[PDB]
């Protein structure tokens, strides 16, 4: 079975370069063209450039010519793309893919390398409890946790060590300053809060951070 | 056999089998398959000793071979388009690389 | 450059219904169009090649037709795993180009958002920060506008928004909106309002709180 193996993430400083790998297996490497495709968060696919591993002949989207350098290492059956002078515009997922034999549908795809361009250092999140305080019926209370100013992604958010699950919305992180912020809501019967404890648990593996924040009225 | 294509200092390599080449899209693959007979199957080069490295040899081998092939083709009243020259460049480069490797080895 | 125009940009469908979407090319490309499916946070996957040719391991419910400039992908009966973005791509000539994509979503009954507003925590206020949070949960359809007001005056600065993907169980959407102010700026005012304009009502839903209280 053909596999295309790409590194999951790269964190890179603005102005720096990154060289991302796509390691192929399960077929004759030199028999098929390899392709690179960009996808900005929430946006569509953009072709960057393609390479023939037999002789390293390349073709580029004109916009990437001078920006993306495509090479292969035949010995390790590996295709590489080097991106230089990175900016926030380069923050994206980069896929490699492989076409057919003399046919150019992209038959196999790597899982993509997620590139984040930032000069931020590793920063644990500040975790703030979001409590109503007031008159709010439904028999349903909504509580929340604000997870502010961390880097890099990801954080993991649970409620009551995962024992809460049915009414939780954890939103995708957003860029705030040079750092990430996310929020999570949990909707629960008014019996159970504040009668019993509702706690949000926030793990930030990169900073070896693990914080429990009990939601307290007022 | 009979490489000395003097000249001029240039030499003519032996004929090589034409490789299957894929150009990365549907139109060019077809164009190539149909037109590849119009392109060289041997290269002109200067003796390998006269070059600093492979890239230098290859670059010159490509230009000399294409130039010479172009004059012979114009004499026959035929013309190369920009696609022809891009494709010729690639396949002649492959042949020049092979020629260099064989010429470079010739040191035994 | 061959431009590929895909329409519509979003298609709402009911499970089991037969759906189609279109890709049109600015120049004739023969049959050199290929279709890809991309589910949330996954790689694209080839589903039809060269206009109409099936792919090993792809369900037979997928088909394509067309030749020249006008292409169509059809799904005979949509399993829920088909909810995804769909892209066409041409490989006739350089540069390769992609369509802008068509998003598939599940059709459900319209549902107004459940709106909750939260003042800054004492904890955050202690650090000189003030974030006002508004959750707009479980609404449909996806389109929604949020406006912030402070003491009656609208504000479009220091506002960060975030959206969830369509819920796998109830097919609804949720949004988070956070207004961040300096603790000092925040104290200069009393009333804070999150204001949601949704299709479900011509009257915007207003949630607000007064510091004096
Ligand atoms: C284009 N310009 C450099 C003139 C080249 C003409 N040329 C050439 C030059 C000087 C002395 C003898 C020759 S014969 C010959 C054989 C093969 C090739 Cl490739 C060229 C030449």
């Amino acid at each position: 079975q053909v596999q295309l193996q790409q590194s999951g993430t790269e964190l890179v400083m603005p102005g720096a370069s990154v060289k991302m790998s796509c390691k192929a297996s399960g077929y004759t490497f030199t028999d098929y063209w390899m392709h690179w495709v960009k996808q900005r968060p929430g946006q569509g696919l953009e072709w960057i450039g393609s390479i023939d591993p037999s002789d390293s002949y390349t073709s580029h989207n004109e916009k990437f010519k001078g920006k993306a350098t495509l090479t292969v290492d035949e010995s390790s059956s590996t295709a590489y793309m080097q991106l230089s002078s990175l900016t926030s515009e380069d923050s994206a997922v980069y896929f490699c893919s492989r076409s057919g034999y003399g046919y150019y549908a992209m038959e196999y795809w790597g899982q993509g390398t997620s590139v984040t361009v930032s000069s931020a250092k590793t920063t644990p999140p500040s975790v703030y409890p979001l409590a109503p305080g007031g008159g709010a019926t439904n028999s349903m209370v909504t509580l929340g946790c604000l997870v502010k100013g961390y880097f890099p992604e990801p954080v993991t958010v649970t409620w009551n060590s995962g024992s809460l699950s049915g009414g939780v919305h954890t939103f995708p992180a957003v860029l705030q300053s040079d750092l990430y912020t996310l929020s999570s809501s949990v909707t629960v019967p008014s019996s159970t809060w504040p009668s019993e404890t509702v706690t949000c648990n926030v793990a930030h593996p990169a900073s070896s951070t693990k914080v429990d924040k009990k939601i307290v009225p007022r | 056999g009979a490489v000395v294509g003097g000249l001029g200092g240039y030499m003519l390599g032996s004929a090589m089998s034409r490789p299957m080449i894929h150009f990365g899209n549907d139109w060019e693959d077809r164009y190539y398959r149909e037109n590849m007979y119009r392109y060289p199957n041997q290269v002109y080069y200067r003796p390998v000793d006269q070059y600093s490295n492979q890239n230098n040899f290859v670059h010159d081998c490509v230009n000399i071979t294409i130039k010479q092939h172009t004059v012979t083709t114009t004499t026959k009243g035929e013309n190369f388009t920009e696609t022809d020259v891009k494709m010729m460049e690639r396949v002649v480069e492959q042949m020049c690389v092979t020629q260099y490797q064989k010429e470079s080895q010739a040191y035994y | 450059d061959i431009v590929l125009t895909q329409s519509p940009a979003i298609l709402s469908v009911s499970p089991g219904e037969r759906v189609s979407f279109s890709c049109r090319a600015s120049q004739n490309i023969g049959t050199s169009i290929h279709w890809y499916q991309q589910r949330t946070n996954e790689s694209p996957r080839l589903i039809i090649k060269y206009a109409s040719e099936s792919i090993s391991g792809i369900p037979s419910r997928f088909s394509g037709s067309g030749s020249g400039t006008d292409f169509t992908l059809s799904i005979n009966s949509v399993e829920s795993e088909d909810i995804a973005d769909y892209y066409c791509q041409q490989s006739n000539t350089w540069p390769y180009t992609f369509g802008g994509g068509t998003k598939l979503e599940l059709k459900r009954a319209d549902a107004a958002p459940t709106v909750s507003i939260f003042p800054p925590s004492s904890e955050q206020l202690t650090s000189g920060g003030a974030s006002v949070v508004c959750f707009l949960n479980n609404f449909y359809p996806k389109d929604i506008n949020v406006k912030w007001k402070i003491d009656g005056s609208e504000r479009q600065n220091g506002v960060l928004n975030s959206e969830t993907d369509q819920d796998s169980k109830d097919s609804t959407y949720s949004m988070s909106s956070t207004l961040t102010l300096t603790k000092d700026e925040y104290e200069r005012h009393n009333t804070y309002t999150c204001e949601a304009t949704h299709k479900t009502s011509t009257s915007p839903i207003v949630k607000s709180f007064n510091r004096n209280e």
